[PDB]
């Protein structure tokens, strides 16, 4: 219950729209309660009044007040509703805010333990539950307690201990009741969310490994071992349903007890008052409609288990120490960047093979280095450059200063990267990008569009297209001359090119290759491959193996001199 | 689409046929329980008038309380009973649609698993039809207490007043009037905001699982504005779409109010003699106006239960639509035969004009001409989208061919799938382990082999090579879709179990195409020895090494169009050759 604290200070923001639905939720239920009770009340005092009296009572006070007890029962029900989901909508998009903010600082690392997609469809669920603590829990159970002892206290103006007996009643199955069902469904709820999640995964083994479950002879026999976790899986629903059909049902027998009791006590008096007329209706009929502010209050409190549960998950994986810092010096982006490496680690060692001797590469201001290594390789200067992480050995340099003197402010401007994965945002093509540089015109980015290549991309207000998801795809070779459009347009002096060509077909791959040439033409070029296709343009190629660079020098000069280059260009 | 409409809610009402007398006695029982409402609202009408008019001390009443408090037993009876017999007509359903599903799932065969990601199965087996659950379990035993309800109450109340009667049954075309009229412009609103408000539905995760390009360009904190922004106008958007649903929902709750408001001013009036109409001139009773205004409230709760399950309608629309596509998909499967083939020993494998078609009947191979004679290891070799593991596939029985495609004299649509497969062994492409522990995958083949047998047949694959360093050694868990074991150690394992039963064929989609340095030297290594055993078929991306093999079967676009001996292609100047050269230019 301490796992929401973190959360429950993001309500402080709204917490006049959020207390204010809370108050509609009262009255609206206070006058749902009323409007029976005056109603029980008015025809019992009517009956006893009679035609006799006609004229002593006074019917137009009763009947203004059930016309005024069933607007606000109408009108508040509409109000509350539309207030508790505005609220909701809010305290929602403070929730998705805040856990971006917090998820950025530990974006690359800190969320590499976890698999991206499995991991943030549950981010997004876990950050949808936690929305639900004020409509499915806080209202329900603040709302419930405060219409309970508004009902005591106002009953108790004509009987203390008919108030008492009714509030008390109502009272000690608003703090018992709810929390007896959640321990009694804890053990099937734990149990339902094992069989599903076993089920789950003899599901997805039982349909991936078809192939080899009929050649090898095993597909009935991992199919009845698939209906039996089913038919646990069924057993632990049923008992689950068997829990809610008994909450429902002593749910309905406390109501009827509360209602016997009115009656049998209301009837020896109420207060002073021996024989009541008109008194017992009011009680009797208080306590038939008072039960309905306890109706949403046993699930209101199952949910909370799964708000609490999803707190813990958004606090650990946003409660976690960035990988990288970045001091605030402010300093102005420079051209010409010149990158030297001293004893910087390639490649993550494998099971610590030894100490890996640091690539000690210089790259001067416009040089196009390309970095050849085997496959697998592995190398983590796009991340360690552009700091995904803190290198653990050795120093690197932009521009005869160190890495971690720049800003992100400025360290994002002075390198600009495509990567192996390119991300096609679901935006419209303007904002996917503008992505790469904010300020630039709509003529800009329709120019780079077509200095790219991409002009199939420029048709029927292709600039205003709908890409990603809900939107038309770009395949391999389409988004990697995206890539490389955004690089171009947030033009930085260094350029990391991640691998630029896999998977791309020799016709296109060589376009991409020659745009690299005139459009990256004065840049400090940087790109690691595993291809062999264009690097005779490539000045200083490196070749590696294992995290040492075995010899470097340009395609020609490396190609004249035998060497790991001369064994890789003719055959293996 | 309603005319689509009428087929989904069609399909939904014709599976429920499967638990029917659940449905009826939760029908019945929803008769009941309107049945115990009047008699509860009767006899505290009865109490309340003793008390109240005659003043008759509770001590005589005893008859009526213990009725009353009967009726109260009885009817949370028949709510615990209603709400255990709803679940079975949902479970008995979900139970026999899912086996339906993974029936068509299992006939179809690994050609069209194939066609969506293993994550989008499990959607349609888990979620979906789970999805339908509450259609059966608690919206249509509620549409049946919606209609069964609120007539007994009209028909309980009509011999004591029919003007009380008369205000609760005169509501009753009123709501659909106006929560129709009402619910015609919130499909305007819910119209031009339904393509805006999927756009702004999945914008945070796609923000979200675009962090590391966000991070890379530095706009990280540009976007925390345009979640602000994509917030601002998705809250903005369905508030229009909510302040009409709750409207729709307002109606009820306005003749509700309306109703309970009208039943006490019209008792209370009469009681005192300002209205004259409504009885029948026997006059009006205290517990004629009890009876109507404790009635009142319920005679609207079936109503408002229903306006909250009726979501569970949508949701089990939503479910049956990609369940009855699914279900009524033709696809055409391969004919099982009755032949057996007996020889248990290399088949003599041949084809000619095979045209091998998915499941769907887009053609995959086109005319396809090999004659690979007993016990001769044959590769095959090509590009991406040549159909090479469409090959495979054909001769393993998961698709169909429209052609001769004879093994060992035998036609292979004629020969039964069971015994088929007894003879065939094959390494996949990608592994998979169905099994849970690393030993009972590889006696996955023998469910109980001899111990020596399997000794030497993990051995002899280089899984071995590994077990110390694995922390349970052989009878260690190997998890679905986890890494207790890599892409090398999950892949010796395949081959253990490949190799452990003689095979009469022997196919092989990529072994060691992914792999590792290692692993790689270790896996083919043993199937090389492996592939002079018996007839063994092979597709192979790295061209390197294929000298020992009999043929090449170099295929494009579906169809081989080189075949010989490695030495006679390799600078023979043909694609093989030019496909050659694209392996050596990469590295
Ligand atoms: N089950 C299937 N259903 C539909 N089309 C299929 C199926 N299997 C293969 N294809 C199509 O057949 C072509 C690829 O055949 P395939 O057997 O995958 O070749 P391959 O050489 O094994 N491919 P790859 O493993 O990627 O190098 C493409 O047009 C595929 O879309
Ligand atoms: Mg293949």
């Amino acid at each position: 219950m301490r796992a929401l604290l973190p959360y429950l200070a993001l309500y402080k923001r709204h917490k006049w729209m959020l207390s204010l639905g809370i108050v509609l939720a009262i009255v609206t239920l206070l006058a749902s309660i009323g409007l029976l009770t005056l109603s029980g009340w008015f025809l019992s005092a009517s009956a006893v009044a009679g035609v006799a009296g006609l004229y002593s009572f006074n019917y137009m006070l009763p009947a203004a007040g059930v016309r005024g007890a069933a607007i606000t029962r109408t009108a508040g029900r509409y109000f509350e509703r539309l207030v508790s989901h505005d609220a909701t909508f809010r305290v929602l998009q403070h929730l998705r805010i805040y856990t971006f903010s917090k998820l950025l600082p530990l974006s690359p690392a800190g969320l590499a333990r976890y698999r991206q997609g499995e991991l943030l469809n549950r981010v997004v669920a876990d950050v949808d539950t936690l929305d639900h603590l004020y409509l499915r829990v806080i209202s329900p159970l603040v709302g419930a307690f405060v219409v309970i002892m508004v009902v005591t206290i106002g009953l108790s103006f004509l009987d203390f201990t008919l108030a008492f007996t009714l509030g008390g009643i109502m009272l000690l199955t608003l703090f018992l009741m709810p929390p007896l069902f959640y321990r009694a469904g804890k053990s099937t709820g734990q149990n339902l969310t094992h069989l599903r999640g076993q089920y789950r995964q003899q599901l997805t083994a039982w349909l991936q490994g078809q192939a080899e479950l009929t050649i090898f002879g095993a597909s009935d026999r991992y199919r009845t071992q698939l209906e039996n976790t089913e038919i646990q899986w069924l057993e632990a629903q049923r008992r689950q349903s068997e829990l809610t059909a008994l909450s429902q049902a002593i749910m309905l027998l406390i109501g009827a007890l509360a209602v016997i009791l009115m009656l049998w006590m209301a009837s020896g008096g109420v207060g002073g008052n021996a024989q009541p007329g008109a008194l017992i209706a009011l009680f009797v009929f208080c306590a038939l409609a008072a039960f309905e502010a306890l109706a949403p209050v046993t699930g209101a409190f199952q949910h909370l288990g799964q708000v609490i549960a999803s707190a813990v998950r958004i606090s650990d994986l946003t409660d976690q120490k960035p990988e990288v810092t970045f001091p605030d010096t402010q300093t102005r982006v420079a051209d010409r960047v010149s990158l030297t490496l001293r004893d910087v680690q390639f490649t993550y060692p494998e099971q610590s093979q030894q100490a890996l001797k640091g690539i000690s590469l210089q790259v001067n201001a416009g040089e196009h280095i390309a970095i050849l290594g085997r496959t697998g390789g592995k190398s983590t200067l796009l991340q360690q450059l552009t700091r995904a992480w803190d290198p653990q050995q050795g120093e690197i340099l932009l521009n005869d200063s160190p890495i971690a003197s720049l800003n992100e402010a400025a360290l994002r401007q002075t390198i600009s990267v495509v990567p192996q994965r390119v991300h096609l945002f679901s935006a419209t093509l303007r904002d996917n990008l503008l992505l790469a540089s904010p300020g630039s015109s709509d003529e800009a980015l329709s120019e780079i569009l077509r200095r790219v290549g991409l002009e199939k991309l420029l048709e029927d207000a292709g600039l205003n297209s709908w890409l990603g998801e809900g939107g038309r795809q770009l395949s391999g070779g389409e988004l990697r001359r995206l890539a490389i459009a955004r690089a171009l347009l947030h033009d930085a002096p260094l350029v990391l090119l991640d691998e630029p060509t896999e998977g791309l077909d020799a016709t296109t791959e060589s376009q991409i290759l020659e745009l690299l040439a005139e459009m990256m033409r004065e840049k400090t070029v940087l790109m690691v491959t595993h291809r062999l296709r264009g690097l005779s343009r490539f000045q200083q190629i490196i070749v590696m193996d294992n995290g040492q660079i075995i010899e470097q020098g340009t395609h020609a000069e490396l190609l004249a001199r035998q060497g790991r280059y001369y064994q890789f260009k003719q055959g293996l | 689409n309603k005319s689509r409409q009428k087929e989904l809610t069609r399909w939904l009402k014709q599976q429920s046929v499967i638990s029917q007398r659940w449905l009826n006695i939760s029908r019945l029982l929803g008769f009941v329980s309107g049945i115990l409402i009047i008699a509860q609202a009767w006899f505290m009408a009865r109490i309340l008038q003793h008390m109240i008019m005659e003043n008759i001390p509770r001590e005589a009443l005893l008859l009526p309380f213990t009725l009353l408090v009967l009726t109260f037993v009885l009817r949370a009876w028949v709510v615990w009973l209603r709400e255990r017999v709803g679940y079975h007509a949902g479970q008995h359903i979900r139970f026999a649609i899912r086996r339906q599903v993974l029936d068509r799932l299992q006939q179809a065969g690994p050609a069209w698993i194939q066609g969506k990601p293993a994550g989008s199965w499990a959607t349609l087996v888990l979620e979906q039809i789970d999805d339908m659950h509450d259609y059966y379990a608690r919206y249509l035993p509620q549409m049946a207490l919606a209609v069964s309800v609120p007539l007994l109450i009209v028909v309980a109340i009509f011999p004591s007043n029919w003007a009380a009667a008369l205000i609760l049954l005169g509501t009753a075309p009123l709501i659909p009037l106006f929560m129709a009229l009402v619910g015609m412009g919130a499909a305007d609103a819910n119209r031009r905001n339904f393509l805006a408000l999927a756009r702004l539905s999945g914008h945070f995760l796609d923000r979200l699982r675009g962090m590391e390009t966000l991070r890379i360009f530095g706009r990280g904190e540009a976007e925390i504005e345009s979640i602000r922004s994509a917030s601002e106008d998705f809250r903005q958007r369905t508030m229009e779409v909510l302040r009409l649903a709750f409207l729709s929902s307002g109606i009820l709750e306005f003749f509700t109010s309306l109703s309970i408001a009208l039943v006490a001013v019209y008792f209370g009036f009469s009681y005192l003699g300002e209205l004259d109409f409504g009885h029948y001139d026997t006059g009006v009773t205290l517990a004629a106006g009890f009876l109507a205004l404790i009635l009142a409230p319920e005679f609207f709760q079936p109503l408002r239960d229903l306006g909250t399950f009726y979501h569970a309608k949508a949701q089990a629309v939503g479910a049956a639509d990609s369940l009855k596509t699914f279900m009524e998909t033709p696809l055409a499967h391969p004919q099982r035969g009755e032949a057996e083939l007996a020889s248990t020993d290399p088949v003599t494998i041949e084809a000619e004009e095979l045209f091998i078609t998915s499941p769907e009947g887009k053609t995959l191979a086109g005319p396809l001409n090999f004659t690979l004679p007993a016990g001769q290891r044959a590769v095959l070799v090509g590009r991406s989208g040549s159909g090479k593991s469409s090959l495979l596939n054909a001769l393993s029985g998961f698709l169909s061919y429209q052609g001769s495609l004879r093994i060992n004299g035998i036609e292979l649509r004629d020969l039964s799938p069971e015994s088929w497969r007894k003879h065939l062994s094959w390494v996949g492409q990608n592994p998979q382990l169905p099994a849970a522990t690393l030993r009972d995958n590889v006696l996955l083949a023998r469910p109980d082999a001899s111990e020596q047998e399997l000794q030497a047949a993990l051995d002899n694959a280089w899984v071995s090579e590994f077990l110390p360093l694995l922390p349970q050694g052989v009878d260690t868990p190997v998890g679905d879709q986890a890494a207790r074991l890599s892409v090398g150690q999950a892949q010796r394992v395949a081959v253990a179990r490949a190799l452990l039963n003689p095979c009469s064929l022997l196919l092989l989609d990529e072994p060691a195409a992914s792999l590792d340095a290692h692993s790689e030297q270790r896996v083919m290594e043993a199937l090389n020895a492996a592939s002079l055993r018996q007839t063994t078929l092979m597709v192979t991306h790295q061209l390197e090494d294929l000298a020992d093999w009999d043929v090449i079967w170099v295929m494009q676009d579906g169809r081989i169009i080189e075949q010989g001996r490695y030495a006679e292609l390799s600078v023979a100047g043909g694609p093989f050759a030019t496909l050659l050269a694209h392996r050596q230019e990469e590295i």
